[PDB]
């Protein structure tokens, strides 16, 4: 995933 | 006076969620980061897939354009930025300080500086030729959501979960301004007006406001939308009408008017999160891009 995607 | 944005394009290829999509200055291109690694590169006008661009270990969170639209950089997960040459698609760089997920970055308007922000509460500011780290700003005291460059970069903006949106002079890395609310949300997102003399800045807490970051005054409140969990990028569309734009996690994108506030267009199509939208430089055009069920890009145009 990638930080800005993940809550 | 509203748009009325039509869907022209959905672009299909990323593996997992979409992070950020951005325009190039020159018009031609727009370039999409991912979750999967990856930077694709799409044409504007026609949305035909152009490259894909690799390197990253792990995912990608921001990417952006220099001001002659032939370098991008990208913050990852992997604690890196990469410098790209577009037209060969090599990494030219890699930016190494950062000790945590790098979440957003920018290029100057001079394009010889990038700014950085991490997961690691910094802020830090590169040089473009080196790739040296000139500063480290101690900047927040949570996660870094955004850095956006003024008119002329000689003012940083910064956002962060620790409730903060602050000024730092770009020549000397001190703190100018902080802007604070009592209530202290986070604040997902901030960005310059295209004439430097305001601040956009998005809190999860379902809500945009127009700062007059001098005078610490706000100016204007955009609501209806929903966003508490997620760092939206917002945007000031000015080639038409001048609107507000926003991502939301209710799969809609939210068109505002920047002077009444009232919510003239939303964007269906769609299937989760609009985590990124983008204004083109010269055409009333906006790219959208969502999370993980839905994985695409939108491109719509509109006569205003």
């Amino acid at each position: 995933g990638s930080a800005r995607a993940r809550p | 006076v509203k748009p009325n944005y039509a869907l022209k394009f959905t672009l299909a290829g990323h593996t997992k969620a979409v992070s950020s999509v951005k325009f190039s200055p020159n018009g031609e291109w727009l370039a999409s980061s991912s979750a999967d690694k990856l930077i694709k590169i799409w044409g504007a006008y026609d949305g035909k897939f152009e490259k894909t661009i690799s390197g990253h270990k792990l995912g990608i969170s921001d990417v952006a354009w220099s001001s002659d639209s032939n370098l991008l950089v990208s913050a990852s997960d992997d604690k890196t930025l990469k410098i790209w040459d577009v037209s060969s698609g090599k990494c030219l760089k890699t930016l190494k300080g950062h000790s945590n997920y790098v979440f957003c970055c920018n290029f100057n308007p001079q394009s010889n500086l990038i700014v950085s922000g991490s997961f690691d509460e910094s802020v830090r500011i590169w040089d473009v030729k080196t790739g040296k780290c000139l500063k480290t700003l101690p900047a927040h005291s949570d996660p870094v959501s955004a850095v956006h460059f003024n008119r002329d970069g000689s003012l940083i903006v910064s956002s962060s979960y620790d409730g903060l949106c602050r000024i730092w002079d770009t020549a000397s890395g001190q703190c100018l301004k902080t802007l604070i609310d009592d209530d202290n949300p986070p604040v997902s997102f901030v960005k310059f007006s295209p004439n430097g003399k305001y601040i956009l800045a998005a809190t999860l807490d379902n809500t945009l406001k127009l700062w007059d970051y001098s005078k610490g005054k706000c100016l204007k409140t955009y609501t209806g939308h929903k966003n508490e969990k997620y760092c939206i990028f917002a945007n000031f569309s000015v080639t038409g009408g001048k609107w507000i734009v926003s991502g939301s996690e209710d799969n809609l994108v939210y068109i505002w008017n920047l002077q009444t506030k009232e919510i003239v267009q939303k964007l269906q199509g769609h299937t989760d999160v609009v985590i990124s939208t983008a204004c083109h430089p010269t055409e009333n055009i906006i790219a959208s891009a969502a999370l993980e069920n839905d994985k695409t890009i939108k491109l719509w145009k509109s006569d205003c």
